Protein backbone atom coordinates (compact mmCIF):
# COMPACT_ATOMS: atom_id res chain seq x y z
CA UNK A 1 0.00 0.00 0.00
CA UNK A 2 0.84 3.49 -0.47
CA UNK A 3 2.45 6.03 2.35
CA UNK A 4 0.00 7.97 4.51
CA UNK A 5 0.25 11.75 3.80
CA UNK A 6 1.32 13.66 7.17
CA UNK A 7 0.57 13.70 10.88
CA UNK A 8 -1.39 16.80 12.39
CA UNK A 9 -1.35 16.58 15.81
CA UNK A 10 -5.36 18.59 16.65
CA UNK A 11 -4.97 18.51 20.43
CA UNK A 12 -2.53 17.95 22.97
CA UNK A 13 -2.88 16.60 27.02
CA UNK A 14 -0.45 15.19 29.66
CA UNK A 15 -0.13 11.92 28.09
CA UNK A 16 -2.79 11.97 25.23
CA UNK A 17 -2.47 13.76 21.58
CA UNK A 18 -5.49 13.02 19.26
CA UNK A 19 -4.15 13.18 15.85
CA UNK A 20 -5.79 12.93 12.29
CA UNK A 21 -3.40 11.94 8.91
CA UNK A 22 -4.88 11.85 4.91
CA UNK A 23 -5.73 8.60 4.01
CA UNK A 24 -2.89 6.03 2.18
CA UNK A 25 -3.35 4.55 -1.37
CA UNK A 26 -5.45 1.15 -1.78
CA UNK A 27 -3.75 -0.71 -4.34
CA UNK A 28 -7.75 -2.89 0.71
CA UNK A 29 -6.10 -1.77 3.76
CA UNK A 30 -6.74 -3.87 6.85
CA UNK A 31 -5.53 -1.31 9.52
CA UNK A 32 -3.45 2.07 9.70
CA UNK A 33 -0.72 1.31 12.93
CA UNK A 34 1.05 4.65 14.51
CA UNK A 35 4.30 5.18 15.92
CA UNK A 36 6.45 8.04 17.59
CA UNK A 37 9.88 8.94 18.35
CA UNK A 38 11.15 10.86 21.33
CA UNK A 39 14.77 12.04 22.31
CA UNK A 40 14.45 9.29 24.71
CA UNK A 41 12.87 7.07 22.72
CA UNK A 42 15.48 4.15 21.30
CA UNK A 43 13.91 5.15 17.16
CA UNK A 44 10.54 4.61 16.14
CA UNK A 45 8.24 3.10 18.77
CA UNK A 46 4.11 1.67 18.35
CA UNK A 47 2.50 3.42 20.52
CA UNK A 48 -1.49 2.64 22.19
CA UNK A 49 -4.40 4.46 20.11
CA UNK A 50 -7.72 4.59 21.37
CA UNK A 51 -9.69 2.63 19.05
CA UNK A 52 -7.03 0.14 20.08
CA UNK A 53 -7.40 -0.92 16.55
CA UNK A 54 -7.42 1.49 13.55
CA UNK A 55 -9.41 0.19 10.86
CA UNK A 56 -9.01 1.32 7.25
CA UNK A 57 -11.85 3.99 7.07
CA UNK A 58 -10.44 5.48 10.05
CA UNK A 59 -8.42 8.79 8.57
CA UNK A 60 -7.44 9.73 12.64
CA UNK A 61 -6.64 8.37 16.26
CA UNK A 62 -5.98 8.87 19.80
CA UNK A 63 -2.84 8.14 21.05
CA UNK A 64 -2.53 7.58 24.79
CA UNK A 65 -0.16 6.69 27.61
CA UNK A 66 2.40 9.05 27.14
CA UNK A 67 4.63 10.82 28.89
CA UNK A 68 4.17 14.28 30.39
CA UNK A 69 6.51 17.42 28.99
CA UNK A 70 8.39 14.93 26.58
CA UNK A 71 8.85 16.45 22.82
CA UNK A 72 6.76 13.70 20.37
CA UNK A 73 6.69 13.30 16.77
CA UNK A 74 4.46 11.10 15.08
CA UNK A 75 4.28 8.83 12.15
CA UNK A 76 1.38 6.06 10.58
CA UNK A 77 1.89 3.48 8.74
CA UNK A 78 -0.36 1.31 5.97
CA UNK A 79 -0.88 -2.49 6.51
CA UNK A 80 -3.21 -4.89 3.63
CA UNK A 81 2.74 -3.42 4.97
CA UNK A 82 3.93 0.20 2.89
CA UNK A 83 5.91 2.94 3.96
CA UNK A 84 5.47 4.86 6.51
CA UNK A 85 4.32 8.92 6.61
CA UNK A 86 6.02 12.25 6.59
CA UNK A 87 6.66 12.71 10.36
CA UNK A 88 4.60 15.29 11.81
CA UNK A 89 5.52 18.71 13.66
CA UNK A 90 7.76 18.05 16.72
CA UNK A 91 4.97 18.50 19.66
CA UNK A 92 4.94 18.59 23.37
CA UNK A 93 2.63 16.86 25.82
CA UNK A 94 1.53 19.42 28.75
CA UNK A 95 3.26 19.32 32.08
CA UNK A 96 2.37 17.32 35.42
CA UNK A 97 3.44 16.46 38.91
CA UNK A 98 6.78 14.66 38.58
CA UNK A 99 5.80 10.84 39.71
CA UNK A 100 9.61 9.76 39.92
CA UNK A 101 11.92 9.77 42.43
CA UNK A 102 15.69 9.90 41.78
CA UNK A 103 17.61 6.46 42.93
CA UNK A 104 20.59 5.36 44.49
CA UNK A 105 20.05 8.26 47.36
CA UNK A 106 23.59 7.00 49.45
CA UNK A 107 26.40 9.27 50.59
CA UNK A 108 29.87 10.52 50.03
CA UNK A 109 32.98 10.94 52.00
CA UNK A 110 33.40 14.93 53.26
CA UNK A 111 34.66 17.08 56.19
CA UNK A 112 34.47 16.44 59.43
CA UNK A 113 30.93 17.92 59.45
CA UNK A 114 29.56 17.81 56.59
CA UNK A 115 26.42 15.56 55.57
CA UNK A 116 27.09 15.05 51.77
CA UNK A 117 23.46 13.36 50.28
CA UNK A 118 23.84 12.17 46.65
CA UNK A 119 21.53 10.71 44.24
CA UNK A 120 20.87 9.75 40.79
CA UNK A 121 19.63 12.70 38.51
CA UNK A 122 16.47 12.13 36.87
CA UNK A 123 16.02 12.69 33.10
CA UNK A 124 14.03 15.04 31.83
CA UNK A 125 11.75 12.23 30.43
CA UNK A 126 10.83 11.68 34.24
CA UNK A 127 10.73 15.38 35.37
CA UNK A 128 7.38 15.95 34.00
CA UNK A 129 7.47 19.88 33.91
CA UNK A 130 9.33 22.71 33.88
CA UNK A 131 10.94 23.91 37.07
CA UNK A 132 12.21 20.50 38.03
CA UNK A 133 13.96 20.23 41.68
CA UNK A 134 14.68 17.75 44.46
CA UNK A 135 13.57 18.32 47.61
CA UNK A 136 16.14 17.27 50.69
CA UNK A 137 14.91 15.80 53.26
CA UNK A 138 17.18 14.44 56.52
CA UNK A 139 17.13 14.42 60.20
CA UNK A 140 18.98 12.03 63.00
CA UNK A 141 18.37 8.44 62.97
CA UNK A 142 15.40 8.40 65.53
CA UNK A 143 14.17 11.48 65.63
CA UNK A 144 10.71 13.12 64.48
CA UNK A 145 10.88 16.00 62.35
CA UNK A 146 13.10 17.20 59.25
CA UNK A 147 15.56 19.03 58.02
CA UNK A 148 14.49 20.07 54.00
CA UNK A 149 16.38 21.97 51.82
CA UNK A 150 15.15 22.84 47.94
CA UNK A 151 17.81 21.77 45.41
CA UNK A 152 16.45 24.15 42.56
CA UNK A 153 18.98 22.52 39.56
CA UNK A 154 17.33 19.93 37.59
CA UNK A 155 21.17 18.27 36.97
CA UNK A 156 22.34 18.16 40.58
CA UNK A 157 23.12 15.06 42.00
CA UNK A 158 24.29 15.71 45.34
CA UNK A 159 23.94 18.53 48.19
CA UNK A 160 26.37 18.73 51.47
CA UNK A 161 24.81 20.30 54.62
CA UNK A 162 27.21 21.73 56.76
CA UNK A 163 26.80 21.71 60.74
CA UNK A 164 29.76 22.04 63.42
CA UNK A 165 27.21 20.48 66.35
CA UNK A 166 27.16 17.34 64.18
CA UNK A 167 29.90 15.01 65.41
CA UNK A 168 31.55 12.63 62.72
CA UNK A 169 29.92 9.43 61.43
CA UNK A 170 26.26 10.59 62.83
CA UNK A 171 23.40 8.30 61.32
CA UNK A 172 20.86 10.36 59.20
CA UNK A 173 17.67 9.13 57.82
CA UNK A 174 17.25 10.72 54.64
CA UNK A 175 14.88 11.14 51.64
CA UNK A 176 15.35 12.93 48.24
CA UNK A 177 11.94 14.10 46.36
CA UNK A 178 11.05 16.01 43.24
CA UNK A 179 9.31 18.73 42.35
CA UNK A 180 8.12 21.15 39.36
CA UNK A 181 6.18 24.13 38.46
CA UNK A 182 2.87 22.01 38.57
CA UNK A 183 3.24 20.92 42.06
CA UNK A 184 5.60 18.38 44.10
CA UNK A 185 6.18 14.73 43.68
CA UNK A 186 6.95 11.67 45.84
CA UNK A 187 9.92 11.29 48.11
CA UNK A 188 12.62 8.22 47.89
CA UNK A 189 12.27 6.04 50.37
CA UNK A 190 14.23 6.57 53.26
CA UNK A 191 17.93 5.65 53.68
CA UNK A 192 20.42 5.82 56.08
CA UNK A 193 23.37 7.52 56.07
CA UNK A 194 26.35 8.45 57.80
CA UNK A 195 28.07 11.96 58.36
CA UNK A 196 31.82 12.93 57.62
CA UNK A 197 34.69 11.01 58.59
CA UNK A 198 37.10 13.47 57.73
CA UNK A 199 40.46 13.13 56.50
CA UNK A 200 42.84 11.10 58.81
CA UNK A 201 43.56 13.07 61.50
CA UNK A 202 46.56 10.33 63.40
CA UNK A 203 50.28 9.60 61.86
CA UNK A 204 51.40 5.98 62.02
CA UNK A 205 53.65 5.75 64.78
CA UNK A 206 56.00 2.93 65.68
CA UNK A 207 57.49 2.98 61.43
CA UNK A 208 59.88 0.27 61.42
CA UNK A 209 62.23 -0.30 58.09
CA UNK A 210 64.78 -3.01 57.48
CA UNK A 211 66.42 -4.15 55.10
CA UNK A 212 65.30 -7.30 53.73
CA UNK A 213 67.50 -7.78 50.44
CA UNK A 214 69.36 -5.77 48.26
CA UNK A 215 66.99 -4.33 46.45
CA UNK A 216 64.09 -4.75 49.05
CA UNK A 217 63.07 -3.29 52.45
CA UNK A 218 60.00 -4.37 54.36
CA UNK A 219 57.99 -1.49 56.34
CA UNK A 220 55.90 -1.72 59.06
CA UNK A 221 53.35 0.78 61.07
CA UNK A 222 50.53 0.89 63.35
CA UNK A 223 41.27 7.21 65.22
CA UNK A 224 39.08 10.08 63.91
CA UNK A 225 39.72 9.42 60.43
CA UNK A 226 39.46 5.81 59.45
CA UNK A 227 42.26 4.75 57.67
CA UNK A 228 41.47 3.46 53.76
CA UNK A 229 44.87 3.23 52.98
CA UNK A 230 48.57 4.15 53.80
CA UNK A 231 50.72 6.48 50.99
CA UNK A 232 54.70 5.53 51.74
CA UNK A 233 57.30 8.15 50.43
CA UNK A 234 60.96 7.36 50.24
CA UNK A 235 64.01 9.14 49.08
CA UNK A 236 67.87 8.59 49.08
CA UNK A 237 70.56 10.77 49.54
CA UNK A 238 63.90 11.16 43.59
CA UNK A 239 60.83 11.61 45.43
CA UNK A 240 59.34 8.16 45.02
CA UNK A 241 55.89 7.50 46.21
CA UNK A 242 54.15 4.30 46.65
CA UNK A 243 50.78 2.58 48.34
CA UNK A 244 49.30 -0.07 50.10
CA UNK A 245 47.50 -3.56 49.82
CA UNK A 246 44.42 -2.07 51.37
CA UNK A 247 44.23 -0.73 54.92
CA UNK A 248 47.06 -3.27 56.25
CA UNK A 249 50.24 -2.06 58.03
CA UNK A 250 52.87 -2.40 56.00
CA UNK A 251 54.40 -2.42 53.04
CA UNK A 252 57.43 -4.37 50.93
CA UNK A 253 59.62 -1.16 48.87
CA UNK A 254 61.05 -3.32 45.86
CA UNK A 255 63.75 -2.61 43.01
CA UNK A 256 65.63 -0.45 45.13
CA UNK A 257 69.55 0.11 44.97
CA UNK A 258 72.09 -2.12 47.05
CA UNK A 259 74.20 -0.90 49.94
CA UNK A 260 71.71 2.15 49.69
CA UNK A 261 70.54 4.71 52.33
CA UNK A 262 66.96 5.52 52.26
CA UNK A 263 65.00 7.93 54.02
CA UNK A 264 60.73 7.11 54.62
CA UNK A 265 57.99 8.58 55.21
CA UNK A 266 54.66 7.12 55.95
CA UNK A 267 51.17 8.94 56.07
CA UNK A 268 47.42 7.46 55.55
CA UNK A 269 44.63 8.61 53.14
CA UNK A 270 40.92 8.11 52.90
CA UNK A 271 38.45 9.47 50.67
CA UNK A 272 38.48 13.19 52.04
CA UNK A 273 42.41 13.17 51.65
CA UNK A 274 45.47 12.31 53.47
CA UNK A 275 46.60 12.54 56.82
CA UNK A 276 49.96 13.73 58.94
CA UNK A 277 53.00 12.25 57.83
CA UNK A 278 54.74 9.85 60.45
CA UNK A 279 58.38 10.15 61.84
CA UNK A 280 61.34 9.54 59.54
CA UNK A 281 62.30 6.27 59.60
CA UNK A 282 65.57 5.13 57.14
CA UNK A 283 67.60 1.77 56.92
CA UNK A 284 70.40 1.36 54.33
CA UNK A 285 69.64 -2.41 52.01
CA UNK B 1 27.93 38.69 57.93
CA UNK B 2 25.01 40.92 58.57
CA UNK B 3 23.95 44.87 59.24
CA UNK B 4 24.83 54.55 62.78
CA UNK B 5 24.90 51.48 61.73
CA UNK B 6 26.12 48.53 63.23
CA UNK B 7 27.21 44.90 61.88
CA UNK B 8 28.14 41.52 63.77
CA UNK B 9 32.09 40.44 64.04
CA UNK B 10 32.00 37.10 62.55
CA UNK B 11 35.06 36.46 64.56
CA UNK B 12 33.75 37.39 67.89
CA UNK B 13 30.27 37.08 68.01
CA UNK B 14 29.22 40.46 69.04
CA UNK B 15 27.97 43.64 67.21
CA UNK B 16 30.28 46.63 66.39
CA UNK B 17 29.54 50.20 65.18
CA UNK B 18 30.27 51.75 61.72
CA UNK B 19 33.83 51.24 61.07
CA UNK B 20 34.12 54.99 60.05
CA UNK B 21 31.86 55.96 62.91
CA UNK B 22 29.68 58.61 60.01
CA UNK B 23 27.70 56.05 58.42
CA UNK B 24 23.67 56.10 59.56
CA UNK B 25 20.25 54.96 57.74
CA UNK B 26 22.56 48.54 51.99
CA UNK B 27 24.36 46.07 49.28
CA UNK B 28 27.40 48.68 48.92
CA UNK B 29 27.50 48.49 52.80
CA UNK B 30 27.32 44.76 53.02
CA UNK B 31 30.83 44.96 51.05
CA UNK B 32 32.68 47.70 52.71
CA UNK B 33 31.70 46.46 55.76
CA UNK B 34 32.86 42.70 55.00
CA UNK B 35 35.82 43.56 52.12
CA UNK B 36 37.04 40.06 53.06
CA UNK B 37 33.94 38.50 51.58
CA UNK B 38 32.02 38.20 48.32
CA UNK B 39 29.06 40.01 49.07
CA UNK B 40 26.45 39.22 46.02
CA UNK B 41 22.89 40.04 47.85
CA UNK B 42 21.22 41.01 50.98
CA UNK B 43 17.88 40.30 52.66
CA UNK B 44 16.11 40.58 55.46
CA UNK B 45 16.20 38.43 58.12
CA UNK B 46 17.83 43.31 70.16
CA UNK B 47 21.15 45.23 69.86
CA UNK B 48 22.64 47.91 72.52
CA UNK B 49 25.56 49.87 72.08
CA UNK B 50 20.43 52.27 75.14
CA UNK B 51 18.53 49.04 73.62
CA UNK B 52 17.12 49.26 70.25
CA UNK B 53 14.49 46.34 68.02
CA UNK B 54 16.08 45.52 64.48
CA UNK B 55 15.37 43.23 61.85
CA UNK B 56 19.06 42.92 60.41
CA UNK B 57 20.03 42.87 57.24
CA UNK B 58 21.98 39.12 55.73
CA UNK B 59 25.00 40.00 53.58
CA UNK B 60 24.65 37.01 51.31
CA UNK B 61 28.23 35.93 50.74
CA UNK B 62 28.92 34.19 47.07
CA UNK B 63 26.55 32.15 45.46
CA UNK B 64 22.97 32.21 46.43
CA UNK B 65 22.41 28.79 48.66
CA UNK B 66 18.73 28.78 50.06
CA UNK B 67 18.08 28.23 53.21
CA UNK B 68 17.28 24.79 55.24
CA UNK B 69 14.66 24.87 56.55
CA UNK B 70 13.11 22.40 60.19
CA UNK B 71 10.34 20.97 59.72
CA UNK B 72 8.57 19.70 62.77
CA UNK B 73 6.46 16.39 62.85
CA UNK B 74 3.22 16.70 62.02
CA UNK B 75 3.41 19.99 60.34
CA UNK B 76 4.03 20.80 56.61
CA UNK B 77 6.52 21.49 53.79
CA UNK B 78 5.41 24.11 51.49
CA UNK B 79 6.61 26.31 48.29
CA UNK B 80 6.11 28.94 45.72
CA UNK B 81 7.31 29.70 42.93
CA UNK B 82 7.03 32.00 39.61
CA UNK B 83 9.91 32.02 37.11
CA UNK B 84 7.52 34.83 35.24
CA UNK B 85 8.04 37.31 38.23
CA UNK B 86 10.04 39.25 40.65
CA UNK B 87 9.30 40.46 43.92
CA UNK B 88 10.41 40.90 47.56
CA UNK B 89 11.44 39.25 50.70
CA UNK B 90 8.24 41.23 52.62
CA UNK B 91 5.89 39.86 49.39
CA UNK B 92 7.13 36.52 49.61
CA UNK B 93 6.76 36.46 53.47
CA UNK B 94 3.33 37.58 53.56
CA UNK B 95 2.42 35.01 50.80
CA UNK B 96 3.83 32.61 53.09
CA UNK B 97 1.64 33.55 56.16
CA UNK B 98 -1.77 33.85 54.18
CA UNK B 99 -1.12 30.50 53.21
CA UNK B 100 -1.10 28.66 56.24
CA UNK B 101 -4.03 31.01 56.94
CA UNK B 102 -5.74 29.20 54.30
CA UNK B 103 -5.18 25.78 55.40
CA UNK B 104 -6.18 27.15 59.19
CA UNK B 105 -2.22 26.92 60.34
CA UNK B 106 0.64 29.21 61.57
CA UNK B 107 3.87 30.12 59.25
CA UNK B 108 6.75 28.11 61.59
CA UNK B 109 9.28 29.18 59.23
CA UNK B 110 10.20 30.45 55.84
CA UNK B 111 13.03 30.98 53.15
CA UNK B 112 14.05 32.69 50.24
CA UNK B 113 14.00 30.94 46.72
CA UNK B 114 15.86 32.16 43.17
CA UNK B 115 17.12 35.68 43.60
CA UNK B 116 16.17 38.13 40.73
CA UNK B 117 17.66 41.42 42.02
CA UNK B 118 19.01 43.08 45.29
CA UNK B 119 16.80 41.73 47.83
CA UNK B 120 14.47 40.40 45.44
CA UNK B 121 13.68 36.83 44.50
CA UNK B 122 11.17 34.96 42.17
CA UNK B 123 10.04 31.54 45.10
CA UNK B 124 9.50 30.94 48.63
CA UNK B 125 10.07 27.84 51.09
CA UNK B 126 8.11 27.68 54.27
CA UNK B 127 6.39 25.55 57.06
CA UNK B 128 3.14 25.93 57.93
CA UNK B 129 2.21 23.80 61.42
CA UNK B 130 -0.87 23.02 63.60
CA UNK B 131 -2.66 24.88 65.76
Amino acid sequence: PGPPGVVIVEEITESTATLSWSPATDNPISSYNLQARSPFSLGWQTVKTVPEVITGDMESAMAVDLNPWVEYEFRVVATNTGDPSIPSRMIRTNEAVPKTAPSNVSGRSGRRHELVIAWEPVSEEFQNGEGFGYIVAFRPNGTRGWKEKMVTSSEASKFIYRDESVPPLTPFEVKVGVYNNKGDGPFSQIVVICSAEGEPTAAPTDVTATSVSVSEIFVVWKSLGRPQGFEISYWKDSVETVRTRGNESFVMLTGLEGNTLYHLTVRAYNGAGYGPPSREASTTT
Amino acid sequence: PQILNMHMNVQNGKWESDPSGTKTCILQYCQEVYPELQITNVVEATIQNHTHIVIPYRCLVGEFVSDALLVPDKCKFLHQERMDVCETHLHWHTVAKETCSEKSTNLHDYGMLLPCGIDKFRGVEFVCCPL
